[PDB]
């Protein structure tokens, strides 16, 4: 973690385009942000292109750490969105819930997938 | 003119600056999915998109005046943009058409162009404009006008008859969906007003989204929202003032406490069938794990209040607003290792355990438990350990759980999810359709599930499915309560999915009144799994107002409603 001259790189944008959406992450720009920097969600394809600040960063155990923040420009009352991480495995969620759709982010070793939640389950109707 | 490309310019959509007159190009072999405006520029300097991929690209508009965020590129479109010093923004040039008989009604011709302007203006002016019907899909208009004498807009082909009248200043961008044949707003410019200016009420609306400002200087005691308006006119009350104030509860389908302090917001939608203002926004006071705790919740200053116990703020007992209205809720979050015993003066007495939620509404007679607690088993295949990690895999579920309690808080659902238990254990079963099978007989996670009185079970496993990813039993009894995903194909949103089923809810299009609502709008959990409610009469689309069901057709909360308790008593002490 510690380093010189690259630890004060303070990026807005959470992660990078490159069924669903492949995106590349970076676990420690997240873990830089304190409660109230600017964040920043890139998902133009899905059209949704704005920032929001870190309210609330709270240890859910000892390995895994939850951000919470709101967006600038929505809705005060119902957006937000979260960053849950675990640091023993490079294994991190989102959840973006904006008023123009909601969008789950599952991240593994800094390569990630990014879905509508639609997507998230497809099944049949079980009977006896 | 200057010519440019993505591999003239390094494969990036960057479109660089310096250009007193550039023109970005996209083609089948030069292409790159997101495109931006320069930052610094110059005064006048153009620039001009052109696209003839088969692929669609999308350019930022963060620095543009272009009010929606994302722009869609297409194969033949043309966007122009004009920087602006004196605004520090690229403006775009759409093309414009215009009303050009001054009668009473003109169907306004629009091309295949993706974005188009209809401008009204003092000598192109029209009584009454129309936008034609079934026209290329996505095909995004603004409609604008600059006229001293008010129009409006024909409201046949659009989505609600909202009061889109368009007087000098009005901005209503609209975008055509072929599936609803109907053109859906999709950013109305505000009519604002401060408080001041009309006083304590508003007889009528005069556009599609109202904005009442309150402020310091700018400040009445009481407000009262219009008896009527036209269907789903929305009306925005915001308060920047030192001093609160009341919105009166009239013509509102709420009875919950309306008080406007500083900083707060709230949004109402008008509901023609039904003749009211819906509440579709209202602040919640957070009291967090790191704030105090009062003994004696305070007062209801808003619909909602929410406590969340810690370690750090633990109370003993907890006694319920002592002065409430009709509708208020209380939602109490528990993540500490003692129980907390909660009290109101109509002599409800319980307790909130670690990890559960707890929702309490006020009723005439005093406060009322308004949620049940299922509590579930979580249980991890080593398959899945191994590839996601042992920390991750636990990590995957709880967001499952989350996911599913604010997909019920959303809806009015009466019930939550506690996890009370998570063990790693592999269901003996060549696919995820036989575990959900044999997993309820299965001696290893039915023993730790009596042993922890889980009421359900859920697996998350890395078998492959018998033509789908999830798997569970629909309106399950206490034996059938199990549910299953893998993680090839199901993300973490399939648990609120699976757990309807458990719930006793089916697809959309089943004969039965518990089952999803299906729109392109947006889909509840069953019926598409794209916004975070079940389907019922009683909710509304948050952007677009589309009711989330329909009354004894489509009402899964109401089918949830009656199983929630049931079900969160299979395991008791
Ligand atoms: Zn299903």
């Amino acid at each position: 973690s510690p380093s010189e001259k690259e630890r004060l790189s303070q990026q807005q944008i959470v992660f990078n385009e490159v069924k669903g959406m492949v995106i590349k992450y970076d676990p420690k720009v997240i873990e830089l942000k304190k409660v109230g920097d600017t964040v920043k969600f890139q998902m133009l394809e899905y059209g949704i292109n704005r920032t929001g600040k870190i309210v609330e960063i709270e240890p859910v155990d000892q390995d895994i750490v939850r951000w919470t923040g709101r967006f600038d420009q929505g809705d005060p009352n119902q957006n937000f969105f979260t960053i849950t991480q675990s640091q023993k495995d490079h294994y991190t969620i989102m959840q973006i819930f904006t008023e123009k759709g909601n969008y789950s982010a599952e991240i593994k070793d800094g390569v990630g997938l990014v879905q509508t939640m639609d997507e998230g389950v497809t099944d049949q109707e079980l009977h006896h | 003119a200057t010519v440019l490309s993505p591999n003239q310019n390094n494969n990036s959509g960057s479109i660089p600056t310096g250009y007193s007159d550039l023109e970005f190009s996209l083609a089948n072999g030069n292409w790159v999915k997101n495109l931006s405006l320069p930052t610094n520029a110059n005064n006048s300097d153009k620039i001009t998109i052109r696209s003839s991929a088969a692929y669609s690209s999308y350019l930022d508009t963060s620095n543009t005046n272009i009010p929606l965020e994302v722009l869609k590129i297409n194969s033949g479109d043309v966007y122009q943009f004009i920087f602006n010093s004196s605004q520090n923004k690229w403006i775009a040039q759409l093309a414009t058409v215009s009303p050009t008989t001054g009668s009473n009604y003109e169907l306004i011709p629009l091309t295949t162009a993706t974005m188009q302007k209809v401008l009204i203006q003092d000598d192109k002016w029209a009584q009454t404009i129309a936008l034609p019907s079934d026209v290329r899909d996505g095909t995004t208009v603004q409609v604008v006008s600059t006229a001293s004498v008010s129009s409006d807009i024909d409201k046949t082909n659009l989505l609600f008859p909202s009061s889109f009248t368009l007087k000098n200043g009005s901005e209503y961008w609209f975008k055509y969906y072929s599936a609803l044949g109907k053109w859906v707003p999709e950013y109305i410019k505000p009519q604002k007003l401060n408080v001041q200016q009309i006083g304590t009420s508003l007889a009528a609306v005069n556009s599609p989204l109202t904005e009442i400002a309150f402020g310091d200087g700018n400040w009445v005691s009481n407000f009262t929202l219009p008896t009527t308006a036209n269907d789903r006119d929305r009306i925005i009350i915001k308060s920047t003032a030192t001093w609160s104030a009341k919105i009166n509860n009239t013509n509102v389908n709420s009875q919950a406490t309306l008080t406007l302090k500083t900083g707060d917001q709230y949004e109402f939608m008008y509901v023609s069938d039904k003749g009211y203002w819906q509440l579709i926004s209202s602040p919640t006071k957070v009291i967090d794990s790191t704030a105090t705790i009062p003994a004696i919740l305070p007062n209801m200053t808003q619909p909602t209040l929410k406590v969340k116990l810690s370690t750090s703020n633990w109370q003993p007992t907890l006694q319920l607003p002592a002065q409430a209205q009709v509708g208020d809720k209380v939602v109490i979050v528990s993540n500490a290792s003692a129980d907390t015993y909660i009290n109101a003066a109509n002599g409800l007495s319980t307790a909130i355990k670690n990890g559960e939620n707890r929702r309490f509404i006020y009723t005439a007679q005093g406060w009322t438990v308004d949620s049940y607690t299922i509590d579930m088993l979580l249980v991890s295949s080593p398959e899945v350990n191994s590839i996601l990690g042992e920390s991750a895999a636990k990590l995957r579920m709880i967001e499952g759980v989350n996911l599913t309690n604010l997909t019920a808080e959303n809806s009015n659902a009466r019930f939550y999810l506690r996890d009370v238990g998570y063990i790693t254990y592999k269901i003996p079963a060549a696919t995820l359709k036989e575990a959900i099978s044999t997993g309820r007989d299965d001696t290893t996670v039915q023993n730790e599930r009596k042993r922890i009185l889980a009421d359900g079970v859920y697996y998350q496993g890395n078998e492959p499915g018998d033509g789908g990813c999830g798997w569970a039993w629909i309106n399950a009894s206490a034996y059938n309560m199990i549910g299953a995903n893998d993680i090839a194909g199901c993300s973490f949103a399939a648990m609120r999915h699976e757990v309807g089923h458990n719930l006793g809810l089916y697809h959309n299009g089943s004969t039965n009144i518990g089952s999803g609502f299906a729109h392109p709008l947006g889909s509840t959990a069953m019926g598409g799994n794209n916004i975070n409610f079940y389907s019922s009469p009683y909710l509304y689309n948050p952007k677009y107002g589309v009711r989330l069901g329909e009354e004894g057709k489509i009402d899964a909360v109401s089918v949830i409603n009656l199983n929630a308790q049931k079900i969160s008593l299979y395991n008791h002490h």
